[PDB]
């Protein structure tokens, strides 16, 4: 049987990162992690059967033959810029962020360097969609790469549909009642 | 017709589908044409604009054929300009994203020892 992934649609954070690595495990190992939503204020962004804590970490090691290539120590260290520094809605700060990842992908396809993606795109790709002030930064490519990257992944279904998945479940969801 | 397209149908994808916009359809049109005439080098600039934006040709999510047959032809053509670079380190900032891209396929290829580019990072 599987997991429950349970994401909260009024979160003010949205679990994008977090849907997506589910999205990828059951691409590829179907029924491994149930997802479940839940429209309400008082509740975590993201919920694992019952850890609330490192959420992410937490799917992206139980399914290590999904997430094996890159370095781990690296892709911790992209983890972390991710959900403590691309989410924050401050121009100033994003800025500098953005220009780390954006010398990061000069040379590159993706963060990694890899010949596919690794758990590190995941984490910052979602911390992206999430944060809305990024929005108008792409769109307009104050930093190129980033962009031409974001792009990338976004004609990925697993990513770029992500959004409808979500959408899609809150309308059953006030369906299922009402 | 050659070496290089057989290894890339020897890979899942070629393998497909696509596809093609409008936009996308004229895109590998002038870039075939610009490879019919001879004149690839006079079009590297280009070539790197297009590659600032697009991570392949054709603005695909994996290479298309475009993508190799272009890569045969340039890849020779950049690695004898960076032998000839005086800075280089210019080159390089001039022409990183032909050089990423290169990058890239050259490895998704197999190119050998050889053949293949230094790429520093």
């Amino acid at each position: 049987m599987p997991s429950t992934l349970t994401i909260n649609g009024k979160a003010p954070i949205v679990a994008y990162a977090e849907l997506i690595a589910a999205r990828i495990v059951n691409a590829l190992a179907p029924n491994s992690i149930a997802i479940k939503l839940v429209d309400d204020k008082k509740a975590p962004a993201a919920k694992l059967d019952d850890a609330t804590e490192d959420v992410f970490n937490k799917i992206t090691s139980k399914f290590a033959a999904i997430f094996d290539n890159g370095d781990k120590e690296q892709v911790a260290k992209w983890v972390n810029l991710a959900q403590k520094e691309l989410v924050i809605k401050n121009f100033a700060k994003l800025s500098q962020s953005l220009e780390t990842l954006d010398s990061q992908l000069n040379l590159r396809t993706f963060i990694l360097g890899g010949l596919k993606y690794s758990a590190a795109d995941v984490a910052c790709w979602g911390a992206l969609r999430s944060n809305g002030m990024c929005g108008s930064i792409i769109k307009n490519k104050v930093d190129v790469n980033v962009s031409r990257w974001y792009t990338l992944l976004e004609m990925d279904p697993i990513f770029g549909e992500a959004h409808d998945f979500l959408s899609k479940s809150l309308l059953e969801l006030k369906k299922s009642a009402n | 017709m050659s070496d290089l397209v057989t290894k890339f149908e020897s890979l899942i994808i070629s393998k497909y589908p696509v596809s093609f916009t409008k936009e996308q359809s004229a895109q590998a049109a002038q870039w075939e044409s610009v490879l019919k005439s001879g004149q690839i080098q006079p079009h590297l600039d280009q070539l790197n604009l297009v590659l600032r934006d697009n991570t392949f040709i054709v603005s695909t999510l994996y290479p298309t054929s475009t993508d190799v047959h272009v890569f045969e032809v340039a890849l020779p053509l950049i690695k004898d300009l960076v032998a000839s670079s005086k800075d280089v380190k210019s080159t390089y900032t001039t022409y990183r994203h032909i050089l990423r891209w290169i990058d890239y396929m050259q490895n998704l290829l197999e190119v050998s020892s050889t053949d293949k580019l230094e790429i520093n990072h």
